[PDB]
């Protein structure tokens, strides 16, 4: 019987769980803050 | 700077309404005979309340009282 590790090396990056859970927790921040800052400046531009 | 405080934040309103209004009194006062006694005290010699050749000049009902007298009387109507 053979095993065939077609894994890119993801057994080496250590503590991948939150290493993963951080990469996306940042992609929602950088996404949502540029959702909120963008709409209010566009809203700022509507009161001046 | 208020808009961004309107929808983002609240209004720290120091005025807090009571649950149910409670009436204190319903009273009556009397506008003076003439506006001369008040006009001499307040230093307000405004000829709209004493003279008649002026209230009629300003299309007014007549030699009206002083509004400030009306305020002070109602305030006195309250302190008691």
């Amino acid at each position: 019987p053979v095993m065939a590790d077609l894994n890119g090396g993801l057994q080496f990056v250590p503590e991948l769980k939150e290493f993963t859970a951080k990469l996306r927790k940042e992609l929602v921040e950088t996404s949502e803050v540029r959702k909120a800052v963008s709409i209010e400046t566009a809203l700022e531009h509507k009161v001046v | 700077v208020v808009d961004f405080l309107k929808r983002n934040g609240s209004t720290l309103e120091q005025k807090v309404n009571l649950e149910n209004p409670i009436p204190i009194a319903v009273l009556d006062s009397y506008t003076p005979s003439t506006n001369e006694p008040y006009a001499r005290v307040s230093g307000d010699l405004n000829p709209i309340h004493v003279s008649r050749h002026f209230a009629s000049y300003a299309n007014l009902p007549g030699t009206i009282t002083h509004g400030m007298f009306s305020s002070a009387s109602v305030r006195a109507l309250i302190e008691n």
